[PDB]
RNA sequence: UGCCGGCAUGAGUAACGAUAAAAGAAGUGAGAAUCUUCUUCGCCGUAAGGACAAGGGUUCCUGGGGAAGGGUCGUCCGCCC
RNA sequence: ACCCUCGUUAAGGAACUUUGCAAUCUCACCCCGUAACUUCGGAAGAAGGGGUCCCCACGCUUCGCGUGGGGCGCAGUGAA
RNA sequence: UGGCACCUCGAUGUCGGCUCGUCGCAUCCUGGGGCUGAAGAAGGUCCCAAGGGUUGGGCUGUUCGCCCAUUAAAGCGGCACGCGAGCUGGGUUCAGAACGUCGUGAGACAGUUCGGUCUCUAUCCGCUACGGGCGCAGGAGAAUUGAGGGGAGUUGCUCCUAGUACGAGAGGACCGGAGUGAACGGACCGCUGGUCUCCCUGCUGUCGUACCAACGGCACAUGCAGGGUAGCUAUGUCCGGAACGGAUAACCGCUGAAAGCAUCUAAGCGGGAAGCCAGCCCCAAGAUGAGUUCUCCCACUGUUCAGGUAAGACUCCCGGAAGACCACCGGGUUAAGAGGCCAGGCGUGCACGCAUAGCAAUGUGUUCAGCGGACUGGUGCUCAUCAGUCGAGGUCUUGACCA
């Protein structure tokens, strides 16, 4: 129930003595900035806003949203959940001691409507000969006359996933000096300089 | 989203190398009487030292380096890439002016053993 | 897919057999005018190449030469090329648009100086 | 790993042609005979079991001709590094002769071995192993 | 070789609500840096030949 | 489920032909990317050379104009005079 | 996306599958070297082994090879 | 396997094989339960619902089938015994020939065998996608809680109270535990690799420089041997189905009625693994069952008629590891966005001049740098003067409410 911040860059690093495999990730700290209470706007809530921009030229509208007891620049904004935390700003290092097992999200990679071959990664049909097939196609997908929808299932070509993937659970590396840092293991989504909301243990005892 | 107008890039250089603490070796320096050998585990410790009796060879690019450019030959061939950075392992031995080949890795000959491959690499044919 | 910049549409091998008889056209003349993306991919020929061309070696004269072949190419970039502009790294030529084919659409600047 | 497979000198019984094709597993060091087990891959480990084409044989000492029997292996080409930032690997490996019930005919190794099989409840596994 | 032939048409109705999710864009935005009005997507003149300075020639 | 004559729709998509590279200065003028005076490129050259055999009969020229054709079109044809 | 076309692989080399058509692999010249069968003229121009570019004491040298000291590259009719 | 011959001969082509497979359960392997002539190990039959899932070789055209080892086990009825708007024909079942008996001969056989073309411009219903818009009533950049549409689950194995309850002897649990694996969701580049069609070295043949160290055009759009970044994906690495509440079936009760005893008396309530509410994500309050918040323009008048004045969307210039177009992003100068130049790796590994041994092929030296397609960057230079489009102030009624 903490920290959201950006992606971008990874690499492998030094685990008691040997090298493993790592994954790294930058931040800095929006701070919160809006804060209602439980009466309309539902349950508890807080808005992240804030990374590094120029909103100025920006537009006219947003600024305003701009206004509390903080100033600079935002560039996102996005919201977390319930829960209770102080007014400061986004980290891993804050009041919750060092080593958890955080949860981070990804959204997508750049691709473009393309064949359900990736969509299952088997397209079985051995085809070499006739070519009339290039094992691409999976084939068959039909019956008699007796109806035919299509189902709703088929996942034919369309568009992609930046939806959410919610990687659950992902180690932690080592906590340094800086203006904060933070690292974990294990691939981690989002492309590149993703974002991801980052989120506590849900595992299910 | 992580990109806007900030150069973070002290941790992937910089917290990288707040953990290092080492000037490794540095010689790709081939066919040595005697080199460096891993801490091994197996027992609680008996931190024993006879990994491999490499020829030291290679380089790599940061926290991986395929250091082992080496195996054998009572195993046919057997290379097996270990990790410069560590901090378990004997800290290193260097010997030989060295008729160098190519330095770095090779992956061919490694199986033209014969007898003729001591440490040098040039050739009539 | 992939990105990052710098492609080919026109030959693979008009990688270093092509502007050696269309860029050459500005040694003695300099009309040159040649599509809306080679140009953009040219500068990282023209004012790239210069600094083996302030003065004049012979090395410095190989893939300088014979690389455009010509003459101008070697004698004129020594004093009147790299010195017409040794005071700005980058930076140089304005190469824009001119008025297109009218039919289809593809611009083609011409590059010229003073 | 994988069927057929092509390799050098086995467990120095005779010949220098051997085989192995089928693979056998249950997890243990040499248990016994039972009806299972595991295997439900699409190649082996190291210190496995593997059910391997005997195909060949030893001159006349105590192995047959024709042979065949639920044969073993040494190590494979496939997978896993040395965690120390490192890798063990061949492109090639040998057999030993390992009785069927699990009882390591080891004679004397020759050649260099692993020392990878030091968790692969070696037992018999590394004793007169030559090179490590 | 022949794949199912066309048998039904389709005149009327339809082949009506098919200009409209293209069409043209609908544009008229821009009217040149200063003098006149050309301009384009972001690009000077002939006229005056320029967005703000020196360029291409009448 | 006829026959011709015309309008059709498949629809503006598939396709411009063996995937055997081309840029440009300049002539012209109605604007010119594929003409023309031309330095650079490359494919064939036991060929996709030139002559004889059959054929088409008007190809070749002094050149000339787009109605139409060369499945873009064009100030090029061996279209048409 | 996919699609015809081309090339390069860790891990096994046909377990793929009606059967290695396809695919793709692969088969220099000189010398020495060479079977069961056989109407001995064959089956093999088989398998296999060394070289063939360069400075040189040197041929029928207006052109080959050759007893030798040696030169470049991981590899030498080396592309086809 | 069929009895019917009802429309299908203006014609719907066996079976099988890969792959897509998604349904049902009677359940093929878990689960909690009835019993077991079951001590344990492990089963023998039955009860309940889907939560999942179910191999590789041999032959065949194979449905089937048995042979080899596995597998927690290898299902049964789906679908014209799934389907060429996939291929395949492979058998055989199109015309050729051969055998077996036969018809007198021409010739006959779901008797046997050898080869033996195979479709076809997808308007579309529909489905996987992205856009043109319309929209619950002033116009807008964006941040949001939600029905719900999908994704959404399988399992052997060490060690431990385990050498115990049980067993006169071999051996070995109801609970769970950290632990090794599979086809199987993604991710990520920085452990492993390829890919690289232009960056280099190596070599034969041809030409252009007269000519040479030295290079280029041709050998798939790199000729041949090898190398290669930014990217991609698997063998690369990590994570994947386990807490728990309502309430099941199999079953176990507290009081035990009516037939004064008892049984889970359906009259009070509990224990019940997997489904179903839920717990992880997309979508999405336009689900017309119109939900909330940060944010911008206006105190005037003329074509039941009526203006001189906009900020947000945008043509766009140079660009994005974003792509057909395009929803998301970076500069338009109050200027560091692609390229050139520059510090540095990068790979061809010691470029060119010159002197020398000297027949000299070549070598040494100055140079582990010269040389370097998109690399952390820097330089605001090759480009950025400017210019345009919704030119506007909350519909009817009644209530909580304002002096």
């Amino acid at each position: 129930m903490k920290g959201i911040l950006g992606t971008k860059i990874g690499m492998t690093q030094i685990w008691k003595n040997d090298r493993a495999i790592p994954v790294t990730v930058v931040l800095a700290g929006p701070c919160p900035i809006v804060q209602r209470k439980t009466a309309q706007t539902d349950g508890y809530e807080a808005v992240q806003i804030g990374y590094a921009p120029k909103a100025e030229r920006k537009v006219n509208k947003p600024m305003q949203g701009h206004f509390a007891k903080a100033g600079v620049a935002p560039t996102r904004i996005l919201r977390e959940f319930r829960g209770f935390a102080p007014d400061g700003d986004s980290v891993n290092v804050d009041i919750f001691a060092e080593g958890e097992k955080i949860d981070a999200t990804g959204t997508s990679k750049g691709k473009g409507t393309q064949g359900v071959m990736k969509r299952w990664n088997f397209a079985g049909g051995p085809a070499s000969h006739g070519s009339k097939k290039w094992h691409r196609r999976p084939g068959s997908i039909g019956q008699r006359k007796t109806p035919g929808r299509v189902y709703k299932g088929k996942r034919m070509a369309g568009h992609m996933g930046m939806e959410r993937v919610t990687v659950q659970n992902l180690e932690v590396v080592e906590i340094r000096a800086g203006e904060n840092l933070i690292l974990v293991k294990g691939a981690i989504p989002g492309a590149n300089g993703g974002l991801v909301v980052l989120r506590s243990a849900a595992k299910a005892s | 989203q992580t990109h806007i107008k900030i150069n973070r890039g002290e941790l992937l250089r910089g917290i990288e190398q707040d953990h290092t603490r080492q000037l490794p070796d540095f010689r790709p320096g081939d066919t040595v009487r005697v080199d460096t050998k891993v801490r091994e585990g197996n027992r609680t410790r008996s931190q024993a030292f006879e990994g491999v009796v490499i020829a030291i060879n290679g380089s790599g690019s940061r926290k991986s380096f395929t250091v082992r450019k080496i195996s054998f030959g009572e195993g046919v061939e057997r290379v097996f890439p270990f990790a410069s950075p560590l901090v378990n392992q004997v800290t290193i031995v260097e010997r030989g002016k060295v008729r160098r080949a190519k330095l770095y890795y090779l992956r061919e000959l490694r199986g033209k053993a014969a007898r003729i491959k001591s440490d040098r690499s040039r050739v009539m044919k | 897919h992939g990105k990052a910049g710098r492609k080919l549409n026109r030959n693979s091998s008009a990688r270093v057999a092509l502007a050696r008889a269309q860029a050459t056209a500005l040694l003695r003349e300099g009309r040159i005018q040649t599509t809306l993306t080679k140009a953009k991919e040219l500068r990282p020929f023209v004012e790239q190449l210069i600094t083996t061309a302030k003065g004049g070696d012979l090395h410095s004269r190989r893939l300088v030469a014979q690389d455009i072949h010509d003459k101008d190419v070697v004698r004129k970039v020594m004093d009147e090329v790299a010195p017409k502009y040794a005071e700005r790294p980058g930076g140089y030529t304005r190469i824009l648009r001119v008025g297109t084919r009218r039919g289809d659409g593809v611009t083609m600047a011409l590059i010229e100086l003073v | 790993i994988m069927p057929q497979s092509r390799l050098d000198v086995a467990d120095n019984s005779g010949a220098r042609e051997i085989m192995c094709i089928r693979v056998l597993n249950s997890g243990i060091g040499g248990k016994g005979l039972t009806t299972g087990g595991g295997g439900n891959k699409r190649y082996a480990h190291v210190g496995d079991i593997i059910v391997a084409s005997v195909k060949d044989a030893a001159p006349r000492g105590a192995v047959k001709a024709g042979d065949v029997v639920k044969a073993v292996v040494v190590r494979t080409s496939h997978a896993i590094k040395r965690a120390d930032g490192s890798t063990i690997r061949f492109d090639r490996n040998a057999a030993v002769i390992i009785n069927n019930q699990g009882e390591p005919r080891g004679t004397r190794v020759f050649g260099p071995v692993a020392r990878e099989l030091r968790d692969r409840r070696f037992m018999k596994i590394v004793s007169l192993a030559p090179e490590v | 070789a022949k794949h199912p032939v066309p048998k039904k048409k389709t005149s009327k109705s339809k082949r009506d609500m098919r200009r409209s999710h293209h069409a043209l864009t609908a544009p008229n935005l821009t009217e040149c840096p200063q003098c006149h009005g050309k301009k384009l997507s972001h690009h000077i003149c002939p006229n005056c030949g320029y967005y703000d300075g020196r360029q291409v020639l009448a």
